[PDB]
């Protein structure tokens, strides 16, 4: 085939057929003080890859050297044909070499086993050769996707601001996860309100104010903007980037946001519901939802990270309100007796006489999720 | 097909086997049967000269063995 | 066993600390260098700092933002040259902010003379360039009024 | 040059020289309709690259085509050498073609001005060419390094963990900080204590316990583990 | 294949297998107003299907010819074969003859865009073309079964 | 009628607007199925034409349409 000559090689990507005769040289680099003989066997197409026997490889026109010859060992490669030509393909089988040792290789002298006999092999078109028809030129495309090489424990997790510690499957979890962080695809589409930077992961930015609808000022509003200051805007994801994709009743840390060397700042801590629950405001989705200084000071533009959670639940909070709001589809489907792989890490629960470790799982660490939008 | 390292072999061993022809004489092949045999199926050509290794094709020889010793037994 | 995470700095100071009490100990070498007039590009962020009656942003830079930490890490591209030729630009408007040398040891630079914090908007993509030499001469930023008329 | 075609290019990089003719065809696409009239001037090695006035363009050996033509224009690409033969430099200069619009286009008929005469370039070497010397095959190395488009705004700092929020320089601060963290090289070799994950930036991990030198056990002493 | 002609595609019906080569004429003849060219190419089986740019047509042998040319240009479709012949299965792969705009067409004059160039593409075997091996005519069943338009 | 495969692809759409509503699957054993994954009765205008299609493996994957969210960005 034209692939044993890289010249050939590369000039068939530009003809669509070929016939033809190699040459073959085989070449062994011995001593007069060597001893043992190889054996080139010419098997025809349409035969099979069963193993021989020595004695069978001399059923088949063959070739039968000793070690010590100085001169190369030709063989022709002949294109025994079923057609009349090639068309490249794969279900053209074509004439074989297959070379197996004929007698052991006996080395006298000072005998050192370190010694062995070198063999290459060489072709070569004959003037039989010849390409079929031009067709355009070559060229493709790729080209493939590969890992970084770095292990889960140095790794940030998705949808918690911690580190992951812990790799799991565990099948009496729910199976298919509605996850909007820690979302992307390998072709580096993000999904829901995956954001780049682990520092952004369940955390928010707003302007902050004290409305007064029951009229006793504990109620902070915040109207969200995203992270990096810019406005939010209901758009095709579920809230502003990495805002927490869970429930239950998460303590905020709210602190003025910090522009220049200088900013004075002010830092409360806050209770804020994630969960539907229930007559019912917050709507991320629109820009808007509602905390409460943990009663139970700071507005203008606030940064808000998340210091614990109270009755955690792994499903989504109600982004809209009761309303259709767009969603990153559950993670699946699996193949009957596949298991969704956990990449783990534990959040502070809190309690009210008791914080223990909660566990909280996310698809690919951070760095996988910026690694597949970087590389596209 | 057969190539002996006569070339690189320097003059070490003995190339050809030098020795008295077989005290026997030659038999008759097929032209006995053809008158009686209901069929004289001939072979392919192709087989007619190519020297094949024989089922009964490997042999060894070691300082173990002791003269007598049969390497192989052929019967026709 | 525990893990600690940071809450709040106290006295920050941007040196590092003492690692190996009073040894020798393997260390980062510092950044650079830089051409005249070429300064560190700096991503920043707002680290909590009380007081004590009063707690305030204060102001902690680095040299790239984690993701292209990873990136870097993760691609272990081949280098063919001293420093990469980026431009900042915002995709959205086009506009391009502007030229800067990524060099290969991992830090960013501009030519600026201001003396003078100069700001950039954070909306913000960088792109590749060129290699780009060592001794490639960016064109400036803060600058400023540079029309100029026959007159 | 063989780069004016694929083939020969390709070819190239199995020998280390050339030399010989090509040949070169101009097609137009236009109709009885039209009028306008195409110039290409051979332009020798050893020239220059400055521009052109149609009129000096008259003064290379020139052919001057009509637009309605239907048959496509055959211009010789010769080889004008200097040497014997062409060793793959780039200090080869060789044999150029321009081509220039010699008269205005000027259509009839209920003239649609998006009309336009498309032209297309065809190439071929000629008995003469022929490549020199055969070496090795080719292949090589690479590739190149690209960034992620991600805001700034939109990512994680890596000393202190938070988003980014601030883009600057500012000449007065530290110009060459010795930060332990955020430190990596373009060709992803990490440096200092730069951890992968921005949770792990300013955290740490430990076995904890109170031992007692002044004997208050108010002080943690942290036996340090990796986060992982 | 013989169902590039009316006739031959009738003849089909009733062999199983052919081989030969086709005699194709595309037939152009716009106003002397429009300017334009076309270019066909022919593409040897094995190739596969891939979306060729205009470009890539020039690297398979091919013919270019202005919209306006009285005269169809003639082209000979070449049968070729890594086989002795053709049956009538989708286990076959013929040549391919492939016509692409090579220049947008423009007309000029008082252009009226309900103007477009009308061509005509016709075919007649070449003496080398023959059928192969006489089969029961027919073999051509579509029992597709359909919904009545009722809402629900 | 000689069934050829194992389902009908078929289309529900609007004639009188030209309104794709949606894609289903006609098992050749007589009952249709969607691909929906909400929770959560969906319901359909009735005024409402299906159209056949395409045979058909049984595997065939339908169009989901329906989340009518696309939630993401990209630019």
């Amino acid at each position: 085939g034209p692939h044993l000559n890289p010249f050939l090689l590369h000039l068939s990507q530009m003809y669509n057929g070929w016939v033809g005769n190699m040459r073959v040289r085989i070449m062994l680099a011995g001593n007069a003080f060597t001893a043992g003989k190889i054996i080139v066997s010419c098997i025809p197409p349409g035969f099979g890859s069963h193993n021989l026997t020595i004695a069978q490889a001399t059923l088949f026109p063959h070739v039968i050297a000793d070690v010590r010859t100085l001169d190369p060992i030709e063989v022709p490669l002949e294109d025994v044909r079923n057609v009349l030509f090639h068309n490249n393909d794969r279900n053209q089988q074509t004439m074989r070499l297959v070379c197996m040792l004929y007698t052991p290789l006996r080395t006298g002298g000072g005998t050192g086993d370190s010694f062995v006999v070198a063999g290459r092999v060489m072709t070569c078109p004959s003037p039989d050769f010849n390409f079929l028809f031009l067709v355009p030129a070559a060229a493709a495309a790729a080209r493939m996707v590969d890992l970084p090489v770095i292990q889960p424990r140095l790794c940030t997790h998705a949808r918690w601001p911690a580190p992951v510690y812990g790799l799991l499957v565990d099948p009496s979890l729910p199976s298919n996860p509605q996850w909007q962080n820690g979302r992307v695809h390998v072709d580096g589409t993000l999904l829901g309100t995956t954001p780049i930077s682990g520092s952004w992961v369940s955390c928010f930015a707003a302007e902050a104010a004290y409305e007064f609808q029951s009229g006793t000022g504990e109620v902070a509003t915040f109207t969200l903007i995203e992270q990096d200051g810019s406005a939010y805007v209901p758009g095709d994801r579920a809230a502003p980037l990495g805002y927490p994709d869970f429930s239950g009743q998460l303590e905020i840390e709210v602190q003025t946001e910090t522009t220049k060397t200088g900013d004075k700042l002010k830092v409360t801590t806050f209770e804020m519901i994630l969960g539907p629950t229930t007559n019912a405001d917050q709507a991320p989705y629109q820009g808007r939802v509602f905390a409460s200084v943990t009663a139970a000071l700071v507005d203008g533009r606030v940064r808000a990270v998340p210091r614990s959670i109270y009755g955690f639940q792994d499903t989504i909070p109600e982004y809209n309100d009761g309303l259709l709001v767009p969603l990153a589809p559950p993670i699946g489907p699996f193949l009957p007796g596949e298991v969704l792989l956990r990449f783990r890490t534990y959040m502070r629960q809190i309690d009210t006489a008791d914080a223990a470790a909660e566990a909280i799982d996310c698809a690919l660490p951070q760095e996988f999720v910026s690694w597949f939008a970087s590389n596209a | 097909s057969s190539v002996d390292g006569a070339s690189g072999a320097g003059q070490l061993v003995p190339e050809v086997n030098a020795s008295d022809p077989l005290a026997m004489d030659p038999v008759a092949g097929s032209s006995t049967a053809v008158a009686t045999a209901g069929q004289v199926n001939p072979i392919d050509p192709w087989i007619i000269n190519n020297f094949v290794q024989a089922p009964q094709g490997e042999f060894t020889i070691s300082p173990n063995n002791t003269p007598g010793d049969v390497l192989f037994d052929l019967s026709l | 066993r525990v893990r600690a995470v940071p809450r709040s700095i106290y006295g920050f100071q941007d040196t590092i600390p003492e690692y190996n009490d009073g040894l020798l100990v393997p260390l980062a070498p510092p950044i650079g260098p830089f051409l005249p007039g070429e300064v560190l590009l700096r991503f920043r962020t707002y680290m909590r700092q009380i007081d004590t009656a009063d707690a305030a942003a204060e102001a902690i830079d680095c040299a790239l933002p984690q993701e292209f930490v990873s990136w870097f890490a993760s691609n272990a591209f081949t280098v063919q040259s001293e420093a990469l030729l980026l431009r900042y630009r915002n995709t959205l408007t086009g506009q391009l902010l502007f030229e800067c040398k990524l060099y290969n040891e991992g830090y960013i630079a501009l030519s600026y003379s201001g003396s003078g914090p100069l700001t950039f908007p954070t909306d913000g993509i960088f792109e590749v360039v060129s290699w780009v030499p060592r001794l490639y001469q960016l064109a400036s930023v803060g600058s400023l009024a540079t029309g100029r008329m026959l007159k």
